[PDB]
RNA sequence: GAAAUUGUUGAAAGGGAAGGGCAUUUGAUCAGA
RNA sequence: AGAACUGGCGAUGCGGGAUGAACCGAACGUAGAGUUAAGGUGCCGGAAUACACGCUCAUCAGACACCACAAAAGGUGUUAG
RNA sequence: GCCCUGAAAAUGGAUGGCGCUCAAGCGUGUUACCUAUACUCUACCGUCAGGGUUGAUAUGAUGCCCUGACGAGUAGGCAGGCGUGGAGGUCAGUGACGAAGCCUAGACCGUAAGGUCGGGUCGAACGGCCUCUAGUGCAGAUCUUGGUGGUAGUAGCAAAUA
RNA sequence: UUUGCUCCACACAAUAUAGAUGGAUACGAAUAAGGCGUCCUUGUGGCGUCGCUGAACCAUAGCAGGCUAGCAACGGUGCACUUGGCGGAAAGGCCUUGGGUGCUUGCUGGCGAAUUGCAAUGUCAUUUUGCGUGGGGAUAAAUCAUUUGUAUACGACUUAGA
């Protein structure tokens, strides 16, 4: 729904006489805000086990920061998502340098060819492939071959002005 | 409702307006296809 | 836009004068506001109220 | 010199409007070389004349100035707002006004 | 910035420069088109001559010559798309109007004069490449156009004199690049080197 | 020379013309309001005339002033005139319409005598 | 001796109505200090 | 065509939906300034030919709810599973 | 998912138009920006409410003043006002040195109904205020009477031999 | 033609302005390619270089730009003349020759400016028209009426008439 963090959110299942100290589940939310990651833990909660928000409480939330945001992943990402027609499970590969960013990218990826909005998706997993070769998607295998390079042929730069005098180039 | 009977319409639209001429000479609005290999020659001839 | 709660330039529904216009009520009722105003009298301001009563609002004792 | 100029040349684009309902009070002002509000932060509060001319001459002359000045940027692209003494006449859509350097900070 | 900006029309993305050309007429600039044929339209040549057939099918029922008029020319094909983005029914849009001349080709007066482009409006700036695109040029020609031919021999005739001009305007800007690389180590041009200049 | 009075704003100049009396020559301009049930005027739909209401009711400071700052008092002879000779910086007094022009003399001498201004002064003057 | 309606003179405007509202240009005209 | 609850129109202008009694926004004394709603920001037209990731080429493309329509069934078109 | 086939109606026409194809289309995300009689602040008008002030020169205590809030509206109710014919009182009001009436892209006052003034015309009466009274206010009613248009210098004024 | 018409120059008047306020500053083609320079074996050639916007280039100092004295160099630039050429798409412009004349801020001096009072477009442009002063130039038609019938409701058309 925008730009996204990832959140662990913990919450209880509230205690009472019977049960002290109940069994404090976990999730891992990626969230634009602190709201919607709490909402889309008591919706999960729901989806999972017989609590609600006005049952249990919320132990904690705790913004997950990118353990090496400035090294390249290959992330694999298991989505559940409902269609016009269905539901379906699918897997992707998406290439960042973070998990908020290849969510992000899921996220858009899955409105532009689906149409899935965020209400219709569900973030099954998302794990960094540690072996390439394991890898397999050939639109992100393409991109691990050794010495890769490419030019970005016609350039299209933008004018400050209305007219040009140069009739321009597209080098690059 | 449909005309009931067909029949083709009377007069020609490609002669409109019906107009009187805008002269009394009948104005050449196109001559022949210039040939210039042939000699000088007038394309058309004033007569009564 | 404001969601009124109660009818809006509503007149209180009391008399602030007498409808009469006796000069000599009028006086009287002169008086009785001064007092009412500066004595902080609760008969004061009773009688104040009571000189602009209508006739069947002053029944003959 | 050649020129003696000691303004920014402006259009007069428009008055400020909805779709279909104009404010004569408010006129909107394109400044030569200016193509965001922030560069146009640098003209709010300068004079502008709008400079024309009559047939008839009027206190020694007969040319006739529509004073106002520059009051907030508009939109994205260095357009202007402005306010004058008397509304501008609405025939000068695409006009062109002079945006003095006055009242300078510099 | 100029009194008179003069656009040359070729590959330009009709539409997409008749939205600069119309803005530019009503913020009071005068603007003058040339090689309107030369103009492109996105889309495949077969798809914009069934445009234009279906604008051509349009015409008043009772009386044809009432109705909308289907201009040929490519510089009145560009008019028709800047008259439908300007507010030509008012005084101010006839003005904006009247700041404005289309042609085909480079007439004599404009052909001695600087030619400016749109990069907004420039059909392989704009256009995605491989996409396919229509000349107006011929478009025109197959919808009734008669003078494709004349303005295409006027126009190889300005630019045998063009190219005749340039060459001699190089030459001339060879000699003063080379007066101007001597005096380049001078004093003077050092003071100017330091000024940024 | 009239009382000090703060800018006077009038905040509806021009006249409040009865709708349609443009349009016919019997409908006068003499304000009505439309009670008809789809009059356009009446729903104050947008490009339409305004009508009179309260909300442009002038300031009470500068109500019923004239343009100098005096307030207009009618005067038929001189002993109308001296009403307002204690009054001279709020009252103007206006020679009424029906005063011969003799009577307008004197009442101007005396005007004069007491500094009392006059909106009309130039009345039945000698031609 | 009103209006409808009309003549003349004067002023002004006028590409398939005219009239109107807000604002200002221009012309004419005018009160106030 | 007929009922239930609510909100409206009638009785109501205003901004938006080109247009429209009812939809969206918001209800109205006269003004000034600022900020917004819904809706928009190529040009008409005030406002980014903004930024970002993709999808689509239609010899009937598509283009914002009410709303001014389209279905079953199909396509080594293309994309992702 | 998008696109295409499926997909046929009558005047010529509608994503509103133009036009738009790495969009100015579709899905999605982020900002900036535009503007309603809405919101915020201020001024002014009125309404309502709560108060202050008869201690004097002080004539508007229905007054003066302070404070806050509010203002859509058919049918309809009520209130405060404007105007007309006539009546009692008053201004010892206006007037043949010109009353009333009428005309007047001239001026002023009132939110308005209206009021006032100047100029022209005119010729014998008329007005302000406090009250009284009603045959008291017109755009309509295929309204009534009278007058006048556009149509329009138009239709037409051509049977009965000339 | 009760001294008409037109063209040039000048003065004086009006008349307005869709809107000047240093310069519209000219290859063509391609864009998964080009520009420029250079070289040769003249090509779809070799080499070098540039772009990443005109944020450029040119111009630009002087009572809105005065009056003068020099130095340096034979440059730049305005002007009226003058030589030859090219340009018809709407050419109405582009280039070029020679002499004259003015300025030159390329460099160095001398004098002036004030009081528009602390700002007020503080008037510098071009569009038509009229009139006057000089000078050059030209010396008709059309319509009505009559007539024709290749025409025709009337206009209109087509004809004839010193
Ligand atoms: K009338
Ligand atoms: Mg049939
Ligand atoms: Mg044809
Ligand atoms: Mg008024
Ligand atoms: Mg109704
Ligand atoms: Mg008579
Ligand atoms: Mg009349
Ligand atoms: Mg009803
Ligand atoms: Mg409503
Ligand atoms: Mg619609
Ligand atoms: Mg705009
Ligand atoms: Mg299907
Ligand atoms: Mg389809
Ligand atoms: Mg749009
Ligand atoms: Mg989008
Ligand atoms: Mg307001
Ligand atoms: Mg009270
Ligand atoms: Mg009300
Ligand atoms: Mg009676
Ligand atoms: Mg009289
Ligand atoms: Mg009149
Ligand atoms: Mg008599
Ligand atoms: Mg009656
Ligand atoms: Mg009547
Ligand atoms: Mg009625
Ligand atoms: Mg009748
Ligand atoms: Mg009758
Ligand atoms: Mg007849
Ligand atoms: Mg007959
Ligand atoms: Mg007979």
């Amino acid at each position: 729904m925008a730009h996204f963090k990832e959140y662990q959110v913990i919450g209880r299942r509230l205690p009472t006489e019977s049960v002290p100290e109940p069994k404090l589940f976990r999730m891992r939310i990626f969230a634009s805000n602190e709201v919607i990651a709490k909402s889309r833990y008591w919706y999960f909660l729901q989806k999972l086990h017989k609590v609600k928000k006005a049952s249990g409480e919320i132990v904690s939330i705790n913004q997950i920061n990118e353990a090496h945001p400035t090294k390249v992943k290959n992330f694999g990402v298991w989505v559940r998502y409902d269609s016009r027609s269905g539901t379906h499970n699918m897997y992707k590969e998406i290439r960042d340098v973070s998990r908020v960013a290849a969510v992000e990218t899921l996220y858009q990826d899955m409105a532009a060819r689906h149409r899935a909005r965020f209400r219709s998706i569900h973030i099954l997993k998302v794990a960094e492939i540690e072996k390439t070769a394991d890898v397999k998607r050939q639109y992100v295998k393409q991109f691990l071959t050794k010495d890769l390079k490419f030019p970005l042929p016609h350039r299209v730069q933008k004018s400050t002005k209305t007219f040009s005098y140069k009739r321009p180039s597209t080098f690059y | 409702s449909h005309r009931k009977y067909e029949a083709p319409r009377h007069g020609h639209l490609g002669f409109l307006p019906r107009k009187r001429a805008a002269s009394i000479r009948a104005r050449v609005k196109a001559f022949p296809k210039d040939d210039r290999s042939k000699p000088v020659a007038l394309t058309s001839f004033l007569g009564y | 836009g404001i969601d009124h709660t109660s009818k809006q330039h509503k007149r209180s529904g009391h008399r602030t004068a007498p409808k009469s216009d006796n000069v000599y009520l009028k006086l009287l009722v002169k008086l009785y506001t001064f007092l009412a105003r500066r004595t902080d009298a609760p008969f004061n301001k009773v009688v104040l109220k009571a000189l602009f009563l209508s006739k069947i609002n002053r029944p003959p004792v | 010199a050649e020129s003696h100029r000691l303004y920014v040349k402006g259009k007069h684009l428009s008055y400020q409007r909805s779709k279909r309902v104009n404010n004569p009070n408010v006129s909107l002002i394109k400044i030569e070389g200016v193509a965001t509000p922030q560069d146009a932060q640098f003209y709010l509060g300068k004079r502008i004349a709008y400079v024309y001319r009559a047939s008839k001459e009027v206190r020694g002359s007969k040319i006739r100035v529509m004073w106002g000045k520059v009051t907030r940027t508009h939109g994205n692209s260095g357009v202007v707002r402005a306010t004058f003494r008397n509304n501008l006449p609405a025939k000068t859509f695409g006009a062109s006004v002079r945006i003095f350097l006055y009242p300078s900070n510099i | 910035v100029e009194p008179v900006v003069v656009i040359d029309g070729k590959g330009h993305l009709v539409g997409r420069l008749a939205s600069v050309v119309a803005k530019q007429l009503l913020n009071g600039q005068k603007i003058v088109v040339v090689r309107a044929e030369e103009l492109n339209i996105s889309g495949e040549f077969f798809r914009n001559k069934l445009k234009y057939h279906d604008f051509l099918r349009k015409a008043t029922a009772f009386n044809k010559t009432r109705g909308p008029f289907h201009f040929r020319a490519p510089s009145r094909i560009f008019y028709k798309a800047l008259r439908g983005m300007v507010s030509h029914k008012t005084a101010r849009g006839k003005a904006a109007l009247e700041r404005l001349k289309v042609f085909e080709g480079i007439p004599p007066p404009y052909d001695k004069k600087k030619r400016v482009v749109v990069p907004q409006a420039l059909r392989v700036l704009r256009l995605k490449p491989g996409r396919k695109y229509t000349t107006l040029g011929k478009l025109s020609t197959s919808v009734g156009w008669k003078y494709e031919d004349v303005v295409a021999k006027l126009e190889a005739k300005r630019k045998v004199s063009s190219a005749e001009y340039y060459a001699k305007k190089r030459a001339f800007t060879k000699k003063v690049a080379s007066a101007n690389a001597t005096a380049a180590e001078s004093d003077v041009a050092k003071q100017l080197a330091a000024l940024g200049y | 020379a009239s009382l000090p009075h703060p800018k006077i704003v009038k905040k509806h100049t021009k006249k409040f013309k009865r709708h349609h009396s443009d349009r016919y020559h019997r409908v006068a301009e003499n304000w009505r309001k439309q009670k008809g049930i789809d009059s356009v005027v009446r729903r104050r739909f947008r490009g339409n005339i305004s009508q009179p209401k309260i909300g442009y009711g002038s300031n009470k400071k500068t109500k019923f002033l004239s343009p100098s700052g005096h307030k207009t008092f009618l005067v038929a002879n001189v002993k109308d005139l001296e009403t307002l000779t204690m009054h001279t910086k709020t009252y103007a007094a206006e020679i009424a319409h029906n005063i011969s022009a003799k009577n307008r003399v004197v009442i101007l001498a005396r005007a004069k005598a007491l500094g009392i201004k006059v909106t009309n002064p130039k009345g039945r003057l000698a031609l």
